């Protein structure tokens, strides 16, 4: 109706104001608190900035186009479409950049985490990310939108041509999903291998320690039946198995301590092995001086290392789940558009792309950007507290 | 190095038999010597161990009580004497070298075996 | 007690140039203390695989081995006329704990 245009324009203005307020609050929480300015926040800022410009550009300029009468030129219309692609693809490309940074920080942690690269490239990536979207969306459709008819002006002219639509669909969405999944799988597999070797090696060390303690308990309660050799045989085996569990001077500290321990057990055994009448009352107590002084350091140190690997695994799992739910929301919002333009390309001359659901789809992509700052504080609750 | 044996011969049951193992260049104190017997057409069987250092001698389960092994560092040789033979010790005796615990000498044991000697009861 | 070394094969025959796998086990767990030896009629036993999976200088790479728990494996990928002899397993966990295996004829 005639009165519906004003109501829809007011609703669109309210939605744009809400999006702008959310993004401004996110930017303020970023710029005020200096704690969220590390590597874990440089590649996340554009996710709250680019889409922000959408609320300033896409939603308002759409009002004269639909609610009011079209009073803008074609150049203005193109620029709007241009902002729409640049700011849109920027989100998924920043997600890809975050995934690549995490892959470099986890897979190449032996060199990147130990020695961080210069920051002069960080911004060099960020802006490039934007221009990347341009190189994907800027020129191509510009060459293919050369149509004379003015029907569906700010609808892209490169439609109804299934080849470019199919190619772009893949580049904009499928290719990013691949890179993100590859990086996440590499990170998870590397961390599982780092923890599996640790879990097994620490379990083997604990089993050897438990066996050495059970044998030493019997050694302390020596029997008159010359049972020292039967208990020490097991003790020697335990020591030799725990000695070969490699976690340099630090390795020599560990190895030498074990060598001493094995030599102490070897001399303790001598009395029983010789068959000499005197076993010196099973004098292998001195092992307690070596058990709690030399080999205790690694028994405590390696345990802490396993704990470090586990927290890291939980943090990587949280980050992977966050990236996964972000990509899932993006896909759920983007798919209705891709399912209403490459399947309806068979007929587009008259009333083909003109329908309610297609307009709803256009809104849905904008909505992805509306909920983006709503689900952004879900990753870090600092914004919520501040 | 070759640990040659020169105690080949035939003895009567219960009589004393003397064997000799000689080092061919390696110090006997830095490397202990172990004896292993092999019955004709049977598996290898351990006999005894001698160390010129720490003076530790250990015998097997079935040969203890009638075997005496002694090593002189100056002679660089090891002598094994069988005080009593019960017709079950008829075998070929070899002497091989063993390494002490520190380092790779332990992990590599029983290398550079000797030709052997025939002991018939 | 005396740890017993059981060699699973006792007699085996294979064509020249085939895979031969010999298995040895011990009652009590041993850690890299089982070595493989080769004896020919009229010669002395020779060390080939020491430790658990490693070769001493003087033996070609064809001879190999592996360890898993208390199971030790001798793997000969390529047979040749020279390598036909009895193979013995030997545990050297201690000086007074030496126990040779049964022996496998190849
Ligand atoms: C702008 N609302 C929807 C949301 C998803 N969508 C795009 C736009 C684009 N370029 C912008 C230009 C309009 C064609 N490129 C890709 N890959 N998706 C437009």
């Amino acid at each position: 109706s005639l009165s519906t245009r004003v109501t829809l324009a007011f609703f669109m203005s309210l939605v744009a104001f809400a999006i702008m307020l959310g993004n401004a609050l996110v930017i303020l929480a970023f710029v005020v608190d200096k704690n969220l300015r590390h590597r874990s926040s440089y590649f996340f800022l554009n996710l709250a900035i680019s889409d922000f410009f959408v609320g300033v550009i896409s939603i308002p300029l759409y009002i004269p186009h639909t609610l009011f009468e079209w009073d803008f030129g074609k150049e203005i219309c193109v620029f709007w479409l241009t902002t729409d692609y640049l700011l849109c693809t920027a989100s998924v490309y920043n997600i890809v950049l975050i995934s690549y940074d995490r892959y470099l920080s986890v897979s190449n942690a032996v060199s990147y985490r130990t020695q961080h690269t210069g920051v002069l490239k960080i911004v060099t990536l960020m802006v490039a990310v934007w221009v990347l979207a341009f190189l994907v969306n800027g020129p191509m459709i510009l060459v293919s939108e050369s149509w004379k008819d003015e029907g569906s002006e700010c609808e892209p002219g490169f439609f109804s041509e299934w080849y470019i639509l199919a190619i772009t669909s893949f580049l904009e969405f499928v290719i990013p999903v691949i890179l993100v999944a590859y990086f996440n799988m590499n990170i998870y597999w590397s961390l599982w291998k780092r923890d599996h070797l640790a879990r097994r090696q620490l379990a083997d060390l604990e089993d050897n320690w438990e066996t050495l303690n059970d044998n030493l308990k019997v050694i302390e309660k020596a029997d008159n039946a010359a049972q020292v050799k039967d208990a020490l045989t097991k003790m020697r085996a335990a020591a030799l198995d725990a000695q070969k569990a490699t976690p340099s001077p630090e390795m020599k500290d560990f190895r030498h301590g074990f060598d001493i321990l094995v030599g102490q057990i070897d001399d303790a055994l001598k009395l029983a092995n010789e068959g000499k009448v005197k076993e010196a009352q099973a004098a292998a107590e001195q092992l307690k001086t070596t058990r709690n002084a030399y080999i205790q350091k690694y028994l405590e140190r390696a345990r802490s290392t396993l704990q470090r690997e586990h927290v890291e695994l939980l943090r990587a799992r949280r980050l992977a789940k966050s990236l996964a739910i972000l990509l899932g929301v993006f896909a759920v919002c983007w798919a209705p558009y891709s399912l209403f333009t490459i399947v309806l390309s068979f007929y587009s001359s008259a009333t083909g792309p003109k329908s309610v659901w297609y307009r709803i789809a256009f809104w849905l992509q904008w909505f992805n950007s509306f909920v983006n700052p709503l689900l952004y504080p879900l990753c870090h609750k600092r914004f919520q507290k501040a | 190095v070759q640990l040659v044996e020169s105690g080949g011969g035939l003895v009567q049951p219960g009589g004393s038999l003397r064997l000799s193992c000689a080092a061919s260049g390696f110090n006997v104190v830095v490397f202990s010597i172990h004896w292993v017997r092999q019955a004709p057409g049977k598996g290898l069987e351990w006999v005894a161990y001698i160390s010129s250092s720490s003076g530790s001698t250990s015998y097997a389960d079935s040969v203890k009580g009638r075997f005496t092994i002694s090593a002189d560092t100056s002679k660089n040789t090891a002598y094994l004497q069988m005080n009593s033979l019960r017709a079950e010790d008829t075998a070929v005796y070899y002497c091989a070298r063993w390494g002490y615990w520190p380092g790779e000498p332990w992990w590599k044991a029983f290398d550079y075996w000797g030709q052997g000697t025939l002991v018939t009861v | 007690s005396d740890i017993q070394m059981t060699q699973s094969p006792s007699s085996l025959s294979a064509s020249v140039g085939d895979r031969v796998t010999i298995t040895c086990r011990a009652s009590q767990s041993v850690s890299s203390a089982v070595a493989w030896y080769q004896q020919k009629p009229g010669k002395a036993p020779k060390l080939l695989i020491y430790s658990a999976s490693s070769l001493y200088s003087g033996v070609p790479s064809r001879f190999s081995g592996s360890r898993s728990g208390t199971d030790f494996t001798l793997t000969i990928s390529s047979l040749q006329p020279e390598d036909f002899a009895t193979y013995y397993c030997q545990q050297y966990l201690y000086y007074s704990l030496v126990t040779f295996g049964q022996g496998t004829k190849v």
